[PDB]
């Protein structure tokens, strides 16, 4: 269950910032726009993609 | 040092949940419980982000 968030708001930004312990996330697949893509990008990790 | 604002990302202000203004010559006002989020960098108090 940890693995699973929503995808009807951005509320998985803070979840996944605090369960990478501010690493960030290396790849991202990106489906949803708006500011869901926005809050994506900001999750990505220095070397993410 | 001092540090000159040069951007904000997002500023959301919702005065609807925001709570009215003080009655006409109020002189103790309310105080607003803030807090300030280092996770994702929001400062919040009442309907400001």
């Amino acid at each position: 269950d940890r693995n699973f968030c929503s995808s009807e708001d951005c509320s998985f930004e803070k979840y996944i910032r605090k369960e990478t312990k501010g690493s960030g996330v290396d790849v991202v697949i990106n489906t949803l726009r708006g500011k869901f893509l926005k809050a994506s990008r900001r999750l990505l990790s220095k070397k993410g993609k | 040092h001092q540090a000159l604002p040069t951007l904000l990302e997002s500023v959301t202000i919702d005065p609807r949940v925001h709570p009215a203004q003080p009655p006409e010559g109020t002189t103790e006002f309310q105080v607003l419980p803030g807090k300030w989020d280092p996770v994702l960098q929001i400062a919040a108090a009442g309907g400001v982000e």
